[PDB]
DNA sequence: TCTTATAAATAGTT
DNA sequence: AACTATTTATAAGA
């Protein structure tokens, strides 16, 4: 972008909405590419500020969600805090 | 656990 | 990158694995930023080629999945085909 | 809503 | 597993 932004809540509603649309498409496009490049199945569930649901699935949402329910093994689990901790670890 | 249970419960029934 | 790659499955196992790890972190980072910039809640479920599960949630995976189950409305739903169709809509 | 200057992600090398 | 040159994504303008 023209300028580096801080990761913090956008106050201007229009800007936020504009950002939301563009970055969501951005995010789904990165997920498409990941799913194709590395033969992955991916599901993505987003609730905006207005609790409206936006979903993406590489192929079929219900297939992924059920396979999720069948999973019984300890696996990788990440949250915003993990990501933030991982970024502080390496700035350069 | 119970959440996994509840998810499968609602995808099924469709 | 050093070169433009085609979006198509990577055959070299090591490359694929290397790409997978980097792009997954990439994807989770974009998800964190979306969730903070636009005050949205996000869950992400990935099954790799080996059907191993990797998951991310902005805050709490179980909270998002339950709110998903409670959703009772037509919403936006996208697949790889939508993305690919939209990439012809754009271009240059 | 487009366009583009600049920031951020990443493919290939080593 | 580093590094960086290049590609990609995107913030701010218009």
């Amino acid at each position: 972008g023209r300028k580096k932004i801080q990761i913090q809540r956008i106050t201007d509603e229009r800007n936020r909405q504009v950002t939301f649309t563009k970055r969501k498409f951005g995010l789904m496009k990165k997920a498409y590419e990941l799913s194709v490049l590395c033969d992955c199945e991916i599901a993505l569930i987003i609730f905006n500020h207005s609790n409206k649901l936006f979903q993406y699935a590489s192929t079929d949402m219900d297939k992924v969600l059920l396979k999720y329910t069948e999973y019984n093994e300890p696996h990788e689990s990440r949250t915003n805090a993990d990501i933030i901790e991982t970024l502080r670890k390496k700035g350069f | 656990g119970v959440v996994k249970q509840k998810l499968a419960e609602v995808i099924l029934k469709k």
